[PDB]
């Protein structure tokens, strides 16, 4: 459910992600669907940061 | 054939490679205007650098390697003194 | 009016064909090579100690690219133009 620039998301995501890993995240973006996949279980740490953001 | 004579002179076993025939930019304009570049010559100067810079990588490493362990046996026969400046003097006398 | 019983060259009588001259040079030949590779086969440049690691600073990281080259895959990234870029098929001229 992502409404706007999806890239726009997937450089927040990823830079936000990076520092965690060691590496930059696998990503898959979906411009059609509006839907982003990351590769792992971020799920506690994703929560997380769209509450911080207010989304 | 007589690649025999061929290798004994220095030249290719192939007349086909890398020979002055082979070289050379074939066609030309005639304004003369230099030609663009053939296929076969461009792939093979590619590869040619390849080999190159990985002749320079192993010498290079090998270099580095020996450097190497001549600077670990100095410090080892350097360590085996750092033992006698430590020591404390023995007080046993005859 | 001469037979070679069973199969030509099976069994245990067999069809008794020669060496030859070809045969003993090219045999020759092939020695006179191997000869010349052992010599130069036989003198290191480096001890067995002193290659001790050498690289193991690039044998490392030849393994880190053999593994994130793994690490890229996933389903490619699918998007806007391609699905709405199907609707061309319909285009009218008037």
């Amino acid at each position: 459910k992502v409404e706007g620039d999806i890239w726009a998301l997937q450089k927040d995501v990823e830079d936000f992600l990076s520092p965690l890993l060691g590496k930059t995240p696998v990503t898959q973006v979906n411009e059609v669907t509006g839907t982003l996949r990351v590769k792992g279980y971020f799920d506690q740490q994703l929560k997380a940061w769209l509450l911080e953001k207010g989304f | 054939a007589g690649s025999q004579w061929r290798l004994q002179q220095g030249f290719a076993a192939n007349p086909s490679g890398y020979g002055p025939l082979t070289e050379l930019p074939d066609w030309s304009y005639a304004d003369g205007r230099p030609a663009p570049p053939m296929k076969g010559q461009l792939r093979r100067k590619a590869q040619r650098e390849k080999f190159a810079r990985r002749v320079v990588l192993l010498s290079q490493e090998m270099d580095a390697g020996l450097q190497a362990w001549q600077l670990r046996q100095q410090e080892k026969l350097q360590e085996e003194e750092g033992k006698q400046k430590n020591a404390l003097k023995s007080k046993g006398a005859l | 009016r001469n037979r070679i019983p069973g199969r030509q060259w099976i069994g245990k009588h067999r069809r008794p064909r020669p060496v030859s001259a070809q045969a003993k040079q090219n045999m020759i030949r092939r020695l006179e090579t191997e000869a010349e590779n052992q010599y130069w086969l036989s003198r290191p440049f480096l001890t067995a100690e002193q290659e001790r690691g050498h690289a193991a600073v690039r044998r490392a990281a030849a393994f880190q690219a053999l593994k994130a080259a793994q690490a890229a895959r996933f389903p490619a990234h699918r998007r806007l133009e391609e699905q709405l870029g199907h609707l061309l098929v319909t285009r009218k001229w008037s």
